[PDB]
């Protein structure tokens, strides 16, 4: 099956420059039209450009014609997308997408992204969110404070229990002064579901990073 | 270039009910294509051609139009509907995107459930002190909420995250973060949360007492 694999994304000094790249698998590269599409935080689709299948013809977004620049290899079956005077401004995830006719992005990537920022990266401190005895119960509401990380990335946040009465809360993430990141993730429950002395997991992943994990108490 | 409208931008529509979204050319386009797109995926290839759809999409969904005016139909509208719709034309050599439909259900009013948690113990030995509120499975998505401490308006440190619109809840939910030092919060004995909706007339209020311990 069709696979389009975004990497190069990071944090990149404001005036700097990067390259990005696609990896395409499960389809012969060589024969499609290849294209770039660009999703700041909170904001719109805005398309980069496209290239034809033998690298003779690129087309750009007039506006963006200065600052980026589309290549592609072919044998290494790699797109590429060369970013060359970064602002802030540019802080998105960046999509290959494979093009079909009539100029439809029929198969997409899942982004990579990329941070023009100055601010150091920070990974996420843990803390668990449980109540006492006195303060609620029924349905038994905990969560997970994953707090002070750069830059936002991509969080995968798991609970070590699952049901059909059990609902999971995944709070975007907040951007506090100093330019740091917090989110918090909340399980509900049935207090039946998390009677006191037992606990629940919560499985934090921030980008490609370990997996941290916190035992959350269901009571205090 | 080509500029295109999306209207209405945000819309609401009830289980059941047939809802009609529109896409608009400043010029004649030679192919007009839609996409789906739901809080952290990417976009998802909808109605492509003006009217053929995309491999997994639900025989609800119908594209129509031709020239310059196009429109998505959605003939019984689903709670997994709610999303951003956009809409894109080719017009050799560009592609250009329309800015989205943000598509709500439109579901029964509901207030809030608010739970207030005091800072951890672990977070406490670091000398940070995070008070959180939450504010769940509300409609609609209008909320303001305010924190007191010792009886008074607190503003500074208040960090606020909205929820998207659950798919089969059609609910909203809301977090609230206070953070002070481990000094700034030992100072003080009550805290409070109070959220106001358009379900009270009255203020919803969480609060907890630290002292003695
Ligand atoms: C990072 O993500 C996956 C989630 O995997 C899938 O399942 C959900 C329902 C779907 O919407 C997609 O997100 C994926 O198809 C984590 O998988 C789960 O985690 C635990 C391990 O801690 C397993 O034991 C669960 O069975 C597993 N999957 C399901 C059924 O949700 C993966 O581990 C996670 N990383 C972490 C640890 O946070
Ligand atoms: C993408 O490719 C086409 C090639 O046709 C370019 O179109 C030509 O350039 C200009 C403006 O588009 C026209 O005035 C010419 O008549 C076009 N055609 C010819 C004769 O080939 C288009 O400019 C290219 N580039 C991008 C960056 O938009
Ligand atoms: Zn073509």
């Amino acid at each position: 099956e069709v696979k389009l694999l975004e990497s190069g994304g990071g944090l990149v000094q404001p005036g700097g420059s990067l390259k990005l790249s696609c990896a395409a698998s499960g389809f012969d590269f060589s024969k499609y039209w290849m294209s770039w599409v660009r999703q700041a935080p909170g904001k719109g689709l805005e398309w980069i450009g496209e290239i034809h299948p033998d690298s003779g013809t690129i087309n750009y977004t007039p506006s963006l014609k200065d600052k980026f620049i589309i290549s592609r290899d072919n044998a290494k079956n790699s797109l590429y997308l060369q970013m060359s005077k970064v602002r802030s401004e540019d802080t998105a995830l960046y999509y290959c997408a494979r093009l079909h006719y009539y100029g439809y992005n029929a198969y997409w990537g899942q982004g990579t992204l990329v941070t023009v920022s100055a601010e150091s990266a920070r990974n996420p401190t843990i803390y668990p969110l449980t109540l006492p005895p006195a303060l609620s119960s029924d349905p038994v509401i905990i969560g997970c404070l994953i707090h002070d990380y750069f830059p936002s990335g991509t969080m995968n946040v798991t609970w070590g229990k699952s049901g059909k009465d059990i609902t999971t809360v995944n709070f975007p993430p907040a951007l506090a002064s100093g330019g740091r990141y917090t989110m918090s993730n909340q399980l509900t429950l049935p207090a039946v579901e998390c009677p006191e002395g037992e606990s629940v997991k919560c499985s934090v992943q921030h980008d490609s990073n370990p997996v941290q994990e916190l035992d959350v108490n269901c009571s205090g | 270039e080509i500029v295109l409208t999306q209207s209405p931008a945000i819309t609401a529509a009830s289980l059941g009910q047939k809802v009609t979204i529109t896409c608009s050319a400043s010029s004649s386009v030679s192919s007009l294509h839609w996409y789906q797109q739901k809080s952290g995926t990417s976009p998802k290839p909808w109605i492509y051609e003006i009217s053929k759809l995309a491999s997994g999409v639900p025989a609800r969904f119908s594209g129509s139009g031709s020239g310059t005016s196009y429109s998505l139909t959605i003939n019984t509208m689903e709670a997994e509907d709610a999303a951003i719709y956009y809409c894109q034309q080719w017009t050799y050599p560009l592609i250009t995107f329309g800015a989205g439909t943000k598509l709500e259900l439109k579901r029964a009013d509901a207030a809030p459930t608010v739970s207030i948690f005091p800072p951890s113990s672990e977070q406490l030995t670091s000398g940070g002190a995070s008070v959180v509120c939450f504010l769940n499975n509300f409609y609609p998505k209008d909320i303001n909420v305010k924190w007191k401490i010792d009886g008074s308006e607190r503003q500074n440190g208040v960090l606020n995250s909205w929820t998207d619109q659950d798919s089969k809840d059609s609910t909203y939910s809301m977090s609230s973060t206070l953070t002070l030092t481990k000094d700034e919060y030992e100072r003080h004995n009550s805290y409070t949360c109070e959220a106001t909706h358009k379900t009270s007339t009255s203020p919803i209020v969480k609060s907890f007492n630290r002292n003695e311990c």
